[PDB]
């Protein structure tokens, strides 16, 4: 898990703030939560960064829950089974 | 000069593309996460409604939901989202928990 | 005017197991409970025609409520008012120093607030019914309200008319589109024909720009126009007949068109000329025939609707006498035959 | 504690897909989690008893001479091929490591040796009489079971239709195919009946399904937790070199390990000192 | 009427004057704080921007304190100010465009080959002072940043030293076309003209409750704003009286310290371990939790925890009344708060109100759809936590065994369960909370059990 | 345990006993502070045997 | 020893309980405890503790501009300060300290635009 993450770009990146910028640059919310929010926030506003919500830290800073674990798969109601077995 | 809201375009609505049953690639066995979520959703909805097909009588929503899952009577489906195409599609696999393998939930 | 619209919305379902017993019926019921009779997205909803497209019932994911939600794309009958439109009935409720407050009766729920001027607070009183003229983009449909906030002015028929220049032909498919407006004029005509002769005559003489010596204005079957000393050397051209002929490509729509105040605003008659000879105070506008046709059918429909609405409001002579002050107020703005 | 928080933030976006890949929102980090797609709570340590044998020991132990048919020559050839491929791969691993010695012991989802013996003890039969038709059917079921093993990574719909398997999923079933062919060789399954061997195979596939990693698992957080724990019993300058990716000039304990040009001159210490 | 939604992305941008003017709900004019009990309308406590008091509603949304999130207001500045966060962006924008015509002085077709978020930086990095413009033929002066503060710029024209007032900088930047901005690296929404502000935003009161010391800074800034003439206009090279120069600096220094004072500031709230992100957002303070010393009990199973009875009558489990559980929930309701196991509250779904069980009507009944909050009994599941939480067995789910001896205050467990938490019995403390929700209770038992 | 009323008619700035186990009032005194102002001084006492968890 | 229930004193800014036994507030589930619960996949427990038991709120956003909207069912308000006739408001689950965080980003003149998830429709 460590080796494949640090080499996924074809170069060796670190587990510091520099490597996080190299692997996930558009994730402003994750990078703010690590080291220095004001500098990260200032760069994001100037470049007009679009930050998709994925993973752990970005959903959490937006007040939501990560789409992970019991929340990974959607549940929908079985209409063809309820309409045939249940009653109004 | 203008406001950001002017140039903002809301995301265009999508279409739900359902992979046909004989082309599904994911496993026919529920993960422990999916079984747990199925039972939890069903138990809360029994705390709302109370109507079930489970013949035997129980005094808890959780017992009813667990036995509904084990006896293949749970009225829910599992949607597995594979990809979101940037022409605006949502390719999904629909799985029927009443026809799937169930994990060991001791 | 009344037409169709397509809306998209998300519905919260508080009991998914019960809701999914009959999805279509429950969906229609909840749409009707939320949207009927309210303003939403610059319009006013009247009926739910049907549900075009929907999603499955997803279970909510960011809370432990166990509740559902659905995306719905539905078709609705809506009533969007145009700028500078003309309504025939309003009961003034509030008549204060600041504003004049009333509500419409015969069309959809609209509230009209007339800016209280020094010449209007002395005339309009509570209980009266007057014709109103709307203004530009003032009909804002605040979402979540039961009415359209709009400012309007007391309608007195104008003495001016606009001339537009047409340089392009009317093709067959634009006529195919305009068939709907032609048909709307037709159904308005067949509804007006059922009404009494005396009511429509009294209202037409009242709201005609000029004044006539009775029984010389109307030919409901033939629409022959006003028999006033043959004012023009060219006969008025029926718009509906011209459209029916240009369907088969027998006449050209090029040249100058106009609808003078003497020309009857309700009837489908109009004037066409290959040269600009109209006594119009304003410069002719250079454009294509499609906009000419759409605007003229919109004007005819508005005036047919107004005359039908005037007749439908005043079914008795007693109310007419009760509101006659408005009648001679309009009458004194008529232009005599001193020309 | 400080190194734990930087590991957690660098790795927390890695999540298992619906293909058992690991990605960061779309971008692949691993093609298959752990290269075998398994949960670390579902592994057992088992011994592969063919690795260390010679070709005469292997000839005796695993080659069947009861029935003279070409199918039992093909079965033994695979036992040799699996042995040599194992040797070649893990001999190479010794060459790019300082001191990482080859082992015949591997961690596997299923212990097939224990499944077979627990059925030999709980059977109502003893030493079965010879039946070559029985032995020929048992050979074909094990051969067909190994051929369809990678479908444990897809589902039973695609196994029925016999659709093509990706190459990276054929590689993922290599250790289990090897173990199944060793512990279910004809020399070992002589007293097992045909309806008993079906019971054995349906148990191996059930336990293999139960050991796969779940979709949507935060396996980058699991890795950060599992590696920062052994760092407590060690946060010196060397770990910070690896995890910060420092350049060569900043290394403090850089080393090398050189081999001699000939395997006939390695044995002399005086030559090496020269 | 508002349907369920989820946030899929977040976009970051620079706010201009028009954004502030469109988002605002009120304009601050006067400096008076309170007129009576109610806040002074038109001031920085105006209730159109939310309520931090439990007596009056918000004028804007008509909600109480809990459901009102706050709305911003606008202060119209008498003299423009620079944006404190983007001073370096302002500095690096002056070195690449002409101070008289707004066309760029650098070669635009020299940096287009690099990625967009670096070409403007590199272009500004190259020396430009002394160059002459190509369309208006003006020499580009030296831009020198003061060392005495953080925002002022001086324009050095071969010994001619000018102070660049924000009116001058705004006028300079307003002449730059969108083509230069787009092709010089930035996007359309990052136009340099938004870097000068003539209408600032007054943050909603929900962000400054405690009518905090950030309220002092706003009140000073509003007061000294009124001292500037309503129509002061500045030209390049124009002499101004030293009181105005002192006044203008005071306002800009106040706005700078309102945001970046020693990063009371808005932006000092964010960074540290005690900041907004790591304390308030990445962690939580929670209700319905307990803590105590742990001790051994060899009569407990490995997946059981002994729970003191006093704690079991403090923490509750919420049960919704239905036809299948009414007879089982009746004994709890009758016991109330005087016998164990009992209950504390009932939520009535026909009234949407919670009533205590002792201060309760005598004609009260349990109706289907009511929610009863009962006591914790033997067999309930509970989360057991020991800190620091280093591995994923640091939180596990145990079956509760209630200890009915009233003299015991410890959390008790089997000694063979201590390996999950790396614990022992010389004074360690562990946390324990009992799931009350049905969804949280299902996944505690199926997912998080210690097996 | 200590009653206190503040003239504004009045607001109740009293003091509760916010502890899990009951106490007993041992001593109540009303001395004079550094600014010669009257301040309440309460002593609460507890009976402590050895118990499980000590 | 300490134990608390579902109500008590609350912080004025973040909306969360106060700090610990001394102030009669709640206890802390920190950053390290959320890592453990996410490693387990226990997401319905994170909702119960960090939202239902800490400071969960409901946020209203306009589809068309991505800006916070004003919604009130009783005494009905349905408005957007940016569009005001095209207001399409959706309710998102948030928590109060996150909304406070976004107002603080806007006070420093950084505009936050929330893109809502698109609607999905079954074909025809
Ligand atoms: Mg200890
Ligand atoms: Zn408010
Ligand atoms: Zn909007």
């Amino acid at each position: 898990m460590y080796a494949d993450l640090m080499t996924r770009t074809g170069q060796v990146t670190s587990l510091e703030k520099a490597g996080l910028n190299a692997r996930e640059p558009s994730n402003v919310l994750l990078r703010m939560a690590l080291s220095s929010p004001v500098q990260v926030l200032t760069d994001a506003a100037v470049d007009s960064a679009v930050n998709p919500i994925y993973g752990i830290a970005a959903p959490t800073l937006m007040g939501s829950v990560p789409r992970i674990g019991t929340m990974y798969s959607d549940i929908i109601m079985d209409e063809k089974y309820i309409t045939e077995n249940y009653k109004s | 000069s203008p406001s950001i809201c002017e140039g903002f375009v809301q995301a265009s609505s999508q279409t739900l593309v359902i992979i046909p049953d004989n082309e599904r690639i994911t496993s026919n066995v529920l993960t422990t996460f999916e079984a747990t979520r199925l039972v939890a959703v069903r138990a809360q909805q029994l705390a709302i409604n109370g109507s079930t097909m489970l013949k035997k009588k129980y005094s808890s929503p959780i017992d009813i939901a667990k036995q509904e899952l084990f006896n293949r009577k749970i009225p829910l489906l599992v949607m597995r989202c594979i990809k979101v195409t940037p022409e605006g599609q949502k390719i999904v696999e629909i799985w029927n928990p009443r026809e799937m393998g169930i994990p060991l939930l001791d | 005017m009344i037409d169709q619209k397509i809306f998209e919305t998300t519905l919260n379902i508080d009991d998914p197991t019960n809701f999914c017993t009959n999805v279509e019926a429950h969906l229609l019921k909840e749409l009707e409970n939320i949207y009927v009779g309210k303003c939403f997205k610059n319009s006013f909803i009247l009926n739910i025609t049907g549900v075009i497209q929907r999603s499955p019932c997803f279970i909510m994911r960011t809370n432990n409520s166990g509740r559902g939600y659905m995306h719905v794309r539905f078709s609705a009958v809506v009533s969007y008012l145009n700028a500078f439109d003309l309504i025939a009935a309003v009961k003034i409720i509030k008549n204060d120093s600041n504003i004049i407050l009333g509500e419409s009766l015969l069309t959809e729920p609209v509230t009209i607030v007339i800016p209280s001027s020094e010449s209007q607070n002395n005339v309009a009183e509570v209980g009266q019914i007057v014709p109103v003229q709307l203004a530009n983009s003032s009909v804002y449909y605040i979402p979540g309200r039961q009415q359209a906030s709009a400012t309007g002015s007391i309608f007195i028929p104008k003495h001016t008319f606009s001339v537009y220049h047409v340089q392009e032909e009317l093709t067959q498919e634009q006529a195919l589109n305009l068939t709907k407006l032609v048909n709307i004029i037709e159904m308005l005509l067949e509804s007006r024909s059922k009404k009494d002769f005396k009511q429509i005559c009294f209202f037409e003489k009242l709201y005609y720009t000029y004044s006539i010596s009775s029984d010389e204005i109307l030919d409901l079957k033939i629409w022959k126009g006003p028999k006033g000393k043959e004012m023009s050397r060219l006969k008025p051209c029926n718009v509906l007949s011209f459209l029916y002929d240009a369907l088969k490509n027998k006449n050209s729509s090029l040249g100058f068109w106009a609808r003078p105040p003497n020309l009857l605003k309700s009837s489908p008659l109009a004037y066409q000329q290959d040269q600009n000879s109209f006594n119009a105070t304003e410069l002719p506008i250079i454009c294509s025939a499609e906009v000419m046709f759409v605007t003229l059918l919109k004007e005819i429909i508005n005036y047919l609707q107004f005359i039908n609405d005037l007749c439908d409001t005043f079914n008795n002579e007693q109310l007419i006498k009760r509101h006659e002050n408005i009648w001679m107020l309009i009458e004194q703005r008529k232009i005599g035959h001193d020309f | 504690g400080y190194a734990n928080r930087k590991a957690i933030f660098g790795l927390q976006s890695c999540i298992v897909d619906y293909y058992r890949r690991v990605s960061i929102d779309t971008r692949l980090v691993q093609q298959l989690y752990g290269e075998d797609g398994l949960d670390a709570r579902q592994l057992e340590t088992v011994r592969f008893e063919t690795i260390m044998l010679s070709d005469q020991e292997l000839e005796d132990k695993f080659k069947y001479t009861g029935i003279q048919s070409p199918l039992f020559e093909e079965e033994f050839s695979r036992l040799k091929k699996d042995r040599d491929k194992y040797r070649q791969i893990f001999l190479n691993v010794e060459n790019f490591n300082f001191s990482q010695l080859l082992t015949d012991v591997r961690q596997v989802p299923v212990n097939v040796a224990s499944i077979v013996k627990n059925i030999l003890l709980s059977s109502t039969s003893g030493v079965l009489p010879f039946d070559e038709k029985s032995i020929l059917q048992k050979y074909a079921m094990v051969k067909t079971f190994c051929k369809n093993l990678p479908y444990v990574f897809i589902n039973n719909i695609q196994e029925r239709l016999q659709t093509p398997i990706p190459v990276y999923l054929k590689r993922a079933a290599s250790l289990m195919r090897m173990l199944i062919r060793i512990e279910l060789a004809t020399v070992k399954t002589l007293n097992i009946t045909c309806e008993q061997m079906s019971a054995i195979l349906d148990l191996i596939r059930l336990q293999y399904t139960q050991s796969l990693i779940n979709y949507g698992e935060a396996v980058g957080i699991l890795a950060a937790q599992s590696v920062s724990e052994p760092l407590t019993q060690y946060g010196i300058v060397r770990p910070q070199e690896i995890f910060s990716a420092k350049p060569v000039e900043a290394e403090q304990s850089s080393e090398m390990l050189l081999r001699l040009k000939n395997p006939e001159v390695e044995t002399n210490k005086t030559y090496a000192q020269e | 009427e508002a349907g369920y939604a989820e946030i899929a992305a977040v976009q970051f941008n620079i706010a201009g004057d028009n954004d502030h003017k469109r988002q605002g709900v009120m304009e601050v004019t006067i400096s008076n704080l309170f007129e009576g009990t109610l806040p002074a309308e038109g001031g920085i406590y105006d209730a159109r921007m939310g309520t931090t008091d439990h007596h009056y509603k918000c004028i804007t949304c008509s909600h109480q304190r809990k459901q009102c999130m706050g709305h911003p207001g606008i202060l119209q500045m008498h003299a423009p100010v620079l944006q404190p966060l983007f001073i370096a962006e302002i500095r690096r924008w002056l070195r690449v465009i002409c101070l008289n015509c707004g066309a760029p002085i650098v070669d635009l077709k020299r940096y287009e080959h690099l990625i967009r978020p670096k070409r403007l930086i590199e272009a500004a990095s190259s020396q430009t002072e002394g160059k002459q413009c190509y369309v208006c033929k003006a020499v580009h002066p030296k831009i020198v940043k003061d060392s005495e503060d953080y925002f002022t710029f001086w324009a050095d024209q071969q010994g001619k030293i000018d102070k660049l007032y924000p009116q001058i900088i705004r006028e300079i930047f307003s002449r730059v076309t969108y083509d230069t901005v787009v092709k010089l690296g930035r996007s359309k929404n990052s136009h340099p003209e938004k870097l000068v502000l003539k209408a600032i935003q007054i943050p909603p009161i929900s962000i400054r409750p405690g009518i905090h010391d950030i309220n002092n800074v706003i009140q000073y800034l509003v007061r000294k704003n009124l001292l500037i003439p309503k129509d002061l206009q500045i030209v390049r090279g124009q002499k101004i009286p030293l009181n105005i120069d002192r006044n203008l600096q005071t306002i800009q220094q106040l706005y700078y310290n309102f945001l970046l004072d020693s990063v009371p500031s808005i932006m000092r709230r964010l960074p540290r371990k005690e900041g907004r992100i790591r304390k308030s957002l990445l962690g939580s303070q929670v209700w319905s939790i307990s803590r105590s010393t742990i001790c051994g009990n060899s009569d407990l199973h490995l997946d059981e925890v002994g729970y003191p009875i006093s704690f079991a009558r403090t923490l509750q489990v919420a049960e919704t009344v239905q036809h299948y559980n009414i007879n089982r929930l009746m004994p709890y309701f009758l016991n109330g708060k005087r016998q164990y196991p009992g209950c504390s509250r009932v939520y009535k779904q026909i009234t949407q109100s919670v009533h205590d069980i002792e201060g309760l009507k005598q004609d009260f009944r349990l109706e289907v759809g009511d929610i009863l909050y009962r006591d914790v009994v033997t067999g309930d599941v509970a989360f057991f936590n020991r800190q620091p939480s280093l591995e994923r067995s640091s939180i596990g789910v145990h079956r509760i065994v209630v200890l009915e001896n009233p003299k015991i205050s410890t959390f008790q467990m089997n000694v063979s369960a201590c390996a999950w938490y790396n614990a022992d019995f010389d004074g360690d403390q562990m946390n324990l909370w009992v799931p009350w929700s049905v969804m949280s209770r299902v996944e505690a038992e199926l997912l998080c059990s210690v097996r | 345990i200590i009653g206190k009323v503040a003239k504004i008619k009045y607001i109740d700035r009293s003091v509760m006993y916010g502890f899990d186990e009951p106490a007993v009032v041992d001593a109540v005194m009303r001395p004079h502070g550094p600014n010669d102002e009257i301040f309440g001084l309460m002593r609460l006492r507890y009976e402590r045997n050895l118990n499980i968890g000590d | 020893r300490y134990a608390v229930a579902s109500y008590g004193p609350t912080d004025a800014l973040t909306g969360q309980p106060l700090d610990g036994k001394r102030s009669h507030g709640g206890l802390r589930l920190g950053e390290m405890e959320h890592w453990v619960l996410t490693a387990q996949g226990a997401m319905q427990t994170i909702i119960e503790k960090s939202h239902d038991d800490s400071d969960g709120c409901i946020s209203y956003i306009c589809r068309n501009c991505g800006e916070p909207a004003i919604y009130n069912a009783s005494h009905p308000i349905y408005k957007c300060m940016n569009c005001d006739v095209q207001a399409d408001i959706g309710m998102v689950d948030s928590r109060r300290s996150s909304i406070v965080f976004q107002h603080e980003m806007r006070a420093a003149n950084v505009n936050i635009t929330s893109v809502l998830s698109p609607r999905v429709f079954q074909p025809a």
